[PDB]
């Protein structure tokens, strides 16, 4: 019902972790998102595993009940913008949470 | 030509006689029978229980697809089967697989139909092709509980519930269509058993189908009424089944007789005939019948065979009036019948029952040379039995209580006493030879 | 494909306002129509989802202050007594069919900026 | 009196004693049970589905109601007196049930005039006014699930799943309330059969009349509480049953004695004896029983009925400690028991499974005379059978049991396909031998 | 070596041969079940319903504690000395597998050191914790049913609601764990009643566990798959279950050939040979099968344990050849079968089914002399046996089959009644043989 991530990682040419825990259990239904400035959100992952078609291979994330992170694997300078992970458990309430910044 | 009277000296009572009939002339129904649910209505929350049902579905169904290709390979168009790719079969399977065959052109003729049967959200539909009645299984429990509370519970708990109500199903499913069932080519299966994949409720099926008699009930309850899979479908999920319905034509000349048993007295000892309590007469020629497998109605007999089996010539010496050769079983329990009312003429061992009349106030008794008291009108008309009483008169013999009978010798039915007996028999006749070579 | 959207002019508070989707190239009652709001330099919020009928669910802190409707091929946001905290770049999506949950938000809208007076 | 002595040695230890138990005294209660759920709400969309279930119940249940009044026409008041001439073929036990019938007969027209308070429930458990209690079939579904949700889904759908509904609780009944019951004026059917008109759910049925003792689980499970139809209405469509309790009476000066067998080594070869598990020592005098039909609780077997049968003599005469006329049978399968623990000592055949000794470490064996091996607290303290090392007590019996020995009687084959068999090959030689005789 | 070729002349024709796998080396696995739900979302109006299902709940399984706690006050670790004195009486089976609960109750300790976070569980199926699966008993059913719709209906509705769902969880689960249940301590009971604890619904229980292998199936429908108690919590309510998963063996040298019957006449009159189905030819050693308790698949028979029974030696020579020996009955009944087909060649009773190939165009006679008539290429190719038209292929063996005639045995009954009459008749013949042979 309610997020919490705290990242805000600053790393260029490595792997990136971005952490996410939601407050009580939400299954495996998590929903990570990018944001460029100036540009409508994409989705990423859907299902904390799974992923959309058109991503790189990279952006491999998983987790488990209100225990979620997503790794860039392979980061480079196309890849660094502002990451969300929604909970999409609730038909009648789903929420995002907090902005994070790669800022590569 | 069982001379009643005789056997009526020995506890055996005779009951109430019944008209033997058997199944015939079937009519044929198709239907298909879709397995997995539609759940287009919310996919959102399918995650992988789909995936996974269908794969061990799959399982579960290529046996039987494997098993009946064996037969539609082979035969050729009246039908000519090859029997050297066959192999080894028994005669009800060439049979069965010569209508499997017969059948192809209707399951043709429904599978027309793929992309319509594949799109049916809903517990009973008709398509029309003659109408063929697409049924689905769980898809009425996905209607009415899970898509109403879409919105009021999590995602989560709709997939966790989903998946345990396939899995009953699965679990139900495999008691008939598992390992068990490696001979689909037969048409002995019941429609009781074929509606597992339905749900259970073959009431469902049958009132679809629509059955048009009076005696339905007699035929489906005798296990009379049984279908085929003439197709099945590894890429839809759906099998295609055919209903028969026959009909039930009693066989002439031909009757079941009763006997109910009563426990006499000999020797100071409560003794029990062991003779078969229902009698084949069918032509004037007794003989036993396995009554395990055949219904039992108030007026008749109903079997799907002809059950009737050789019957030791002993027993029919016996049953017509010669109770010399009829054995006797001792009775040791507490729970036997003593009396039995047949005709208005009550027949009771008078001795272990305070049987005591009630015109006259007297009290009724027998003594130790008699085996079974006969009371009726002209003794006295009320008998009051234990704290029952009652109130005809006997065609018979005028002094059938006076009579007097001979009796057999006695046998023991314990299942581990043959053994028994059987050793000691041996060990006597053993000991006699040797006697006898000897000298 | 593209699920353009029309915006809205700065508003006097107190004043109702109108959004629509334009959307082309997809038919419409296929699949769900989520609101998103993203203040600025703000994360994104939830403002409601529409069901394929005329069922649509709303966020808990907002006190039906909002309107979702669905036309023959468009879809409607209309806003009741603006406020400054309304001022946002309102987002149009639609959910990803099957496979991810309630409100996947798998296309989104250009967004149009609804600033307030 | 079963000299358990000799009997061990052969390869049949003696068990757990038991006492013997079995019901007596019933009690009565009544309780009215419907056959139709009454759809009052969502009275607006039903269809046609009602009409046609109650044609079909009709149907099923009007048999039993004409069964009930062949006994319920011919029979007046005096005790109570009955026309035989009228009744035509009847056993004693029906009698018996006709006579409990006509005599619940009174309470069940008393409930009668309760009619249309029973028709107007609409849940699954009500109390009308003694108390009578009400058990409505299928309320519970339609109040839970098809009346919350009647407005969601099209009704199109609901009445769909009312007709389903109403089928498989059909489907159900048939199973039991068909023509299966050919007989439904007996008082020998149990209530977890007479609970499929309410669902199955017996439990309910039960707890809603009084049930109080410590000992209802026994007599729930053996079967010994049943219940009796004695009225059908076809107007509302219910049934009044009345259900026995009884008490369980332990039979005086008798118990249950169990041997449990044991493979023996003789001639090379391991045979196990062939005599009755389940021994009814009674008064002295030695039965069978049937206690297949019966219920063995740890301490006691528990029967609808004395299921007592007799024993022949041969089998009789060796459990007193006449060896020689007790059949054995060969074993030539892999998985049998072959040994035993009874009181401490231990009764193994150390051939076919290894024997050890923990505390000495020696092994210990036995020669080919040898029928069984007893290891007792002087033989060896604590013995190590395959992968198990257990301690042992002391033998109560004779010092010198190891190196008594005894005769064994003859063996026989009780496959179900071989009886036949041997009972032609004897008829056949007594031919042989009739005719051999006659020759001379 | 069964003689193929004569034991077909008299309607024995060879079926399909098939393999002998008996379930060996079981993998162990635990886990939870609790027993009753929770009810903490709709607390707060649930009445005293969950008071009187834990007051019965506890009496339910109060026996079962009792019994474990047997073994477990009693067995010290030296392996595992056992006390001996304080079991008693104690079977060979029960000891066993006292001694694999002792051993697993060393794990079972650390799974009990999860109780709090046990009650607190609120889904069916959950995951705890090297890993705890913890099964819900009726709990998908408050998820979905009654806390969605709380508010809808009156809290007294939702209460006989939850009532009634308890009663037929109780009814349902009585029936297995009541006085039925024994002996606890033992391995031999099938995962289909161990989850009666969870409503039959085994499948999850195995799938959450992972039925990692290729013959799952067959060891499930073979009762190959059994569960053992470990543990009871009285407080929590729940019990610990340990589930076997044994592979499938073959034994060398074992196979299993089926005889299929035909209705071969003889003296002017119809007859079946009495021969038994399935037999075992194990090591080259003939034996008889109780195939009832076995699995018979396509290409082989499972089983849990050695079936293999002692055939009687009058027996094994009708399989070896000499005919005679084995007996036969008579057929009065028009359902036997009357022919059969083996390896494309065709066994058939033509005087009682019409016999004709189109190819010819002309009839086959059997005369009275015959009994089955062979029927292949060497005849006429294609067979019209009643209206199946079939083409059949050549026989291996003797070309001159039907000139050859044999011998037959003599008939026998099979009734139950009819042994009873035999026996006693035969004894009557033997005493007056007896008797005569004294007075000379
Ligand atoms: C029977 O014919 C079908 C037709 O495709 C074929 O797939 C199947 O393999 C055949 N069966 C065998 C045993 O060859
Ligand atoms: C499922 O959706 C279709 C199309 O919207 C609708 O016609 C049908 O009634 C729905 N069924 C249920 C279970 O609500
Ligand atoms: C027995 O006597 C009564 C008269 O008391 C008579 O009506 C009846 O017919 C007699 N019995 C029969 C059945 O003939
Ligand atoms: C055979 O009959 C004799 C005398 O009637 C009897 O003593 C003997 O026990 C009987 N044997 C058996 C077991 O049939
Ligand atoms: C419809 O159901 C509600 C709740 O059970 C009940 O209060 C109402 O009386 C019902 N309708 C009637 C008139 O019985
Ligand atoms: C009993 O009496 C009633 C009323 O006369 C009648 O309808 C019914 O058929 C009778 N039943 C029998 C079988 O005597
Ligand atoms: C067995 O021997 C021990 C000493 O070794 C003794 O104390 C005990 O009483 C003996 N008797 C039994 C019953 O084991
Ligand atoms: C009968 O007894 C003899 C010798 O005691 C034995 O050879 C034979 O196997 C036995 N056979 C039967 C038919 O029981
Ligand atoms: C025993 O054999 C004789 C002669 O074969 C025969 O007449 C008699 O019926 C047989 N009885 C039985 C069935 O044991
Ligand atoms: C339901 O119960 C859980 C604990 O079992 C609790 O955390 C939650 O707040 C309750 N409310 C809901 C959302 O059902
Ligand atoms: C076994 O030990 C426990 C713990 O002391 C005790 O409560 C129990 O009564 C003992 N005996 C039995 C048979 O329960
Ligand atoms: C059957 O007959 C044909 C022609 O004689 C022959 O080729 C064949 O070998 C025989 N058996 C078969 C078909 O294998």
């Amino acid at each position: 019902l309610t997020q919490t991530p705290a990242s805000v990682e600053a790393a260029v040419g490595g792997t990136v972790t971005i952490k996410c825990q939601a407050s009580q259990s939400v299954g495996f239904y998590l929903s990570w998102y990018q944001q460029k400035p100036g540009q409508p959100p994409k989705l990423l992952i859907y299902r904390a595993s799974t992923l959309e078609s058109g991503v790189p291979s990279r952006f491999k994330g998983s987790g488990s009940g209100t225990e979620f992170t997503l790794t860039i694997s392979d980061l480079e300078c196309a890849d660094a913008a502002t990451y969300y992970c929604q909970t999409n458990d609730y038909l009648a309430s789903s929420a995002f949470g907090g902005g994070t910044e790669v800022v590569v | 030509i069982l001379h009643y009277e005789k056997l009526s000296k020995i506890g055996l009572v005779k009951g109430v006689t019944r008209k033997y009939k058997i199944k015939s002339n079937p009519l044929t129904k198709d239907i298909v029978i879709k397995m997995i649910p539609n759940v287009s209505n919310m996919s959102q929350c399918t995650g992988s229980v789909m995936e996974n049902y269908k794969t061990r579905l799959n399982g579960i169904l290529t046996p039987i697809k494997g098993a009946l290709e064996i037969y539609k390979n082979n035969t050729h168009d009246g039908v000519i089967m090859a029997g050297v790719a066959i192999g080894i079969a028994t005669a009800a399977q060439i049979t069965a697989g010569v209508a499997l065959y017969e059948a192809m052109k209707n399951a043709d003729n429904i599978n027309k139909l793929k992309s319509s049967i594949e799109s049916t959200n809903e517990a009973v539909v008709k398509l029309q092709e003659k109408t063929v009645y697409v049924l689905t299984a769980l898809q009425d429990y996905i209607n009415t509980n899970l898509v109403p509370t879409i919105d009021k519970i999590s995602c989560k708990q709709t997939e966790l519930s989903l998946d345990l109500a396939l899995s009953k199903y699965l679990s139900d499913l495999l008691f008939v269509f598992g390992p068990n069932l490696q001979d689909p080519v037969s048409n002995s299966m019941t429609i009781q058993a074929i509606s597992q994949a339905f749900g259970g409720n073959y009431e469902t099926l049958l009132r679809t189908l629509g059955y048009a008699t009076e005696d339905f009930d007699d035929l489906l309850e005798s296990d009379s009424i049984t279908g085929q899979i003439i197709y099945v479908d590894l890429s839809s999920y759906y099998i295609i089944v055919r209903v028969y319905f026959p009909i039930l034509t009693e066989i002439q000349q031909a009757y079941i007789q009763e006997l109910l048993p009563v426990s006499f007295n000999n020797d100071n000892s409560e003794w029990i005939s062991i003779v078969p309590n229902f009698i084949l007469v069918r032509n004037t020629l007794i003989s036993n019948i396995e009554i395990g497998f055949c219904l039992i109605t108030k007026r008749s007999v109903i079997c799907n065979q002809d059950y009737a089996t050789p019957m030791t010539n002993n027993m029919r010496e016996c049953l017509t009036g010669s109770t010399e050769k009829c054995p006797r079983e001792l009775v040791v329990s507490s729970h036997v019948p003593r009396f039995a009312l047949s005709n208005g003429v009550l027949f009771a061992n008078c001795i272990s029952v305070t049987c005591q009349c009630q015109t006259t106030g007297r009290a009724i008794s027998q003594s130790g040379e008699q085996t079974l008291l006969m009371i009726d009108n002209t003794t006295c008309p009320t008998a009051v039995l234990g704290n029952v009483i009652i109130s005809g008169k006997y065609l018979g013999s005028v002094n059938y209580n006076s009579e007097g009978i001979a009796i057999g010798p006695p046998v023991f039915t314990d299942k581990v006493d043959i053994s028994s007996q059987i050793s000691s028999m041996n060990q006597s006749l053993q000991q006699s030879k040797d006697y006898i070579k000897e000298a | 494909q593209s699920l353009e959207e029309s915006g809205g002019r700065l508003v006097t508070p107190g004043t109702p306002l109108t959004l629509t989707c334009t959307a082309s190239g997809f038919s419409l009652s296929s699949y769900y129509m989520m609101w998103v709001r993203q203040a600025p330099g703000k994360g994104l919020e939830w403002i409601g989802i529409i069901n394929t009928g005329g069922n649509a669910y709303y966020a808990s802190w907002t006190k039906g202050r909002f309107t979702i409707s669905k036309t023959s091929t468009t879809v409607d946001l209309k806003i009741t007594s603006p406020t400054t905290e309304d001022t946002a770049t309102y987002f149009c999506a639609r959910a990803v069919p099957s496979g991810a949950g309630y409100s996947a938000g798998g296309l989104w809208g250009p967004g149009t900026l609804v600033t307030v007076s």
